[PDB]
């Protein structure tokens, strides 16, 4: 079960976990709308380990953090040392994991050309490598997580109409965390309970009423990221279990 | 990410007909 | 030779129409050229053109020239020869020589840019080609087949295509008929997608059609003619998901609220 | 201990000190914090030179001035993989630093696949190799060192988030001399006297009130590289141990 | 140490406050800047520095920081012990070590690309040059003067050149008054010019200057250095014949029409 890490009390947690429960069987597109910081990479890890196949490897790692050249390459990788740059037989990533799902990140930020290539490889499933060999088919399942509105980017004319529609076949989208309200004291709690296990602490103090107003006030952009780290640096420079925590480490590189 | 035509050195290598014949010499039997 | 027919569905009016007079083009060895919305099963179309063609046994290779790496461009669209560059370690067969008695699919040439046009504009007429860093050349003889998304004649007058290609490569035009005018089959290919997406879902049985999703099929503009029916039937009945009762509400646009 | 080099006084240097004394002990990672030109490498020896480190071999790279493709290979590159190119690929600095300190610098002009595979790195002590699949093991005493503000680039998606939110424990201040408004005197005494041994004038014959004024009324943007050229520039520019400096030059390139 | 043979002929008053500034520079082992512009013999200085060094004994290579090849920069600047043959008995050296033991003289700083700029900042800030191949580090002691022309605040303030190595590399400057400053001198440039032309040309005789050429020559802004004054003298000495009569006639630049 992977400890089934962040447990959610809002209806729209357990609403999307059950819709993933559905999507884990079929080798469909799933679109998983989740602003940043928000289920980065953990329904992805759900819907990879709840498939009808484990076995498949998952190795993810797609990002805005190529450019449009280093990100084909990236993709396909490059075929037996045909040109420059190339000494071996780079495989590349669908290649790399065949017979389970991959992952992409920031899809918004690749390029249109990358686009269209993902629109040709999603269907027929064959893979022309960047050398102009013939075509490898291989099957693989997709999930794709972005941050902002697809419609509009497809309007301005930046997305693939095509791909827009045969990739988005259902979309999941996740709440954000501004309108979690009751689990912000159980992620508190949880994520104290993991640190203080971690520093191998005895036990855990609890919290008090200056640092529940405070977790009551901010808004905290990231659904896990932003809080998670204010938890774990606050409970760190208590360094205690005597005394319940009262300190609040809001941003780490505040002056002084 | 281009082709263009490039040059670096990372070797060495020299030879010649008699050193050819001289290294040939030990292929064959006694 | 067999029969090659694929998938074939939803076949009636000017749609059959456009079959009877494909059927008989590929015997003949001129360019041909569709035009049609996005999104039409043009593909399909041509495809089925290569297999009923008499030397349906050549390879089939397929380029889509909205996906062209400017750096890669001249390499993949000719050939090119062992040590003619650097790091060309071996000879390796270009896109042109790949397809020898088989027919090239060519696609989105009304994104094709002027820099492309000159480049592929003398291979077609002839059928010579040589490779870059090549000593000597190579014929070769492709049946070509086009498709494409705009007013070429409108991008002529605009500027941005040569006329010289355009009239290279159009001896005929199909115009496929866009499903949205047509109104014939839509029922067809819903219910033929609606059989194939529950019998993988491994269902019993599919319940029959709702009334009201019939009378809102007809009212949707469709965008997408047969790209976007056969996605909308696939989402709705996953959503239903139990052979109960013939499904009431569509799901058209997924990005629409649960509530 | 090797503080001589080095005096840090208005209170703010001195918290900085006391700071590292109190994390010298652990060998995890900290971050330091700091413009540039401002000691950010007397620093980085001192982590080293404290007790808990002192034994190892330390080394420090700036990742501004290196390529990306030279960067992922000096860090890990064919250290024991054998690929075609790269003939007697060493293991690079960061496997020849292993048992020591290390300080890469400038963290923020760093590649994305870089930065993410240094995350990996510094993440349970596991090292990835091409070559190999087993993983150095070999414990790792490094800590981050970045001027910008981090958090500004990773609001855009230009940082890995999560590389700054795990070693987001350990925040380091090195604040501008502009701030100290009382350091520049002696810095600039102990400059002169380094000068004037070097060049074998006889006696620094200390500072004028006009230069007192102008030196505590710039701005100084460069910290101590920029200090110690104006100091080491009006000391040569008098040129003689008669009378005190009244003269300096900040601006070389200033006509008369 | 020894004063080399050089023509510096300073008379303008400011020419003799700059070698006296650069004089007070020859035994420093500071990194030097030379600013000036087009011409204005920044040369000389450079040489007038290295050569009135303690280390004048050492040699004098003088690199092209424009000419160094992009790909070939890390074997140009260090080397390779590998010969360039199997069971080679030597390797070429790189421009860095035959340095080593004198200085190294840079020019067209502003417009060395981004490699050379980073490559050789972390060079010098270390030393420690390592050559290809091999992990044995070599200590290097190397004098660094450098002239230029543009104005790198403003390449910085665009950003095609780094300021980190500017400003290690910046510990002081010498000015370099343009020849429209000196104003003093041109007579006796213009006279030593000519005396080489005579040789040159093989003319017997200097004929002597008039003083309309005076005037014309004196009066003028002088965009051109003193190199284009040197051009400016050779061009009239030789249209003006054999010296039968007195030089007349001065053609400021040979591109108008007539
Ligand atoms: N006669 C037909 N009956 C049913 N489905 C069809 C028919 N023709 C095409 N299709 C469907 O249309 C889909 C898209 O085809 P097409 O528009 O050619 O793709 P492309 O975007 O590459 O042009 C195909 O998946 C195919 O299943
Ligand atoms: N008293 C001192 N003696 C010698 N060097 C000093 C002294 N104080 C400061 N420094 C110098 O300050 C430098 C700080 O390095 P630098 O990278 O310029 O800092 P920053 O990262 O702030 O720019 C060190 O290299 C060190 O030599
Ligand atoms: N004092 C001087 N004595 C003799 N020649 C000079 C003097 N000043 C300048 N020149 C001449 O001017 C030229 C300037 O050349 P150079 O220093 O290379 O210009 P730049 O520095 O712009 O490249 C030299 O060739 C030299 O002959
Ligand atoms: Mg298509």
């Amino acid at each position: 079960e992977y400890k089934d890490n962040l447990l959610g009390e809002a209806n729209s947690f357990l609403e999307v976990l059950e819709q993933v429960s559905h999507l884990a069987p079929l080798d469909k597109p799933v679109l998983i709308i989740g602003e940043r910081g928000t289920g980065k990479e953990l329904i992805a890890s759900r819907l990879h380990y709840l498939s009808s196949r484990w076995q498949g490897p998952f190795i993810s790692l797609n990002c805005a953090a190529l450019n449009e050249n280093l990100l084909d390459s990236e993709l396909f990788g490059h075929e037996a040392g045909a040109f420059t740059g190339a000494q071996k037989r780079h495989p590349g990533r669908f290649e790399r994991a065949d017979g389970g799902t991959l992952f992409l990140d920031e899809l918004a930020t690749a390029p249109m050309m990358v686009q269209e290539k993902l629109l040709r490889v999603i269907e027929y499933g064959e893979l022309e490598r960047v050398g102009g060999s013939q075509p490898l088919q291989v099957n693989v399942r997709l999930v794709c997580a972005t941050n902002a509105d697809l419609p509009a980017m497809v309007n301005e004319g930046t997305f693939r109409a095509d791909l827009l529609d045969r990739l988005a076949f259902d979309v999941v989208q996740l709440p954000p965390l501004r309108e979690r309200e009751s689990d912000i004291m159980l992620m508190a709690e949880y994520f104290a309970i993991q640190m203080c296990r971690e520093i191998k602490l005895p036990l855990f103090p609890g919290f008090t009423e200056r640092a529940r107003e405070t977790l009551l006030n901010y808004r905290w952009p990231g659904n896990i990221r932003e809080l998670k780290n204010v938890v774990e640096r606050s409970v760190y420079r208590h360094g205690t279990s005597d005394y319940p925590l009262d300190d609040i480490i809001i941003d780490p590189f505040k002056r002084r | 990410m281009k082709q263009g035509l490039q040059l670096r050195l990372s070797q060495q290598l020299a030879m010649t007909p008699q050193l050819q014949q001289a290294i040939r010499l030990l292929q064959l039997s006694t």
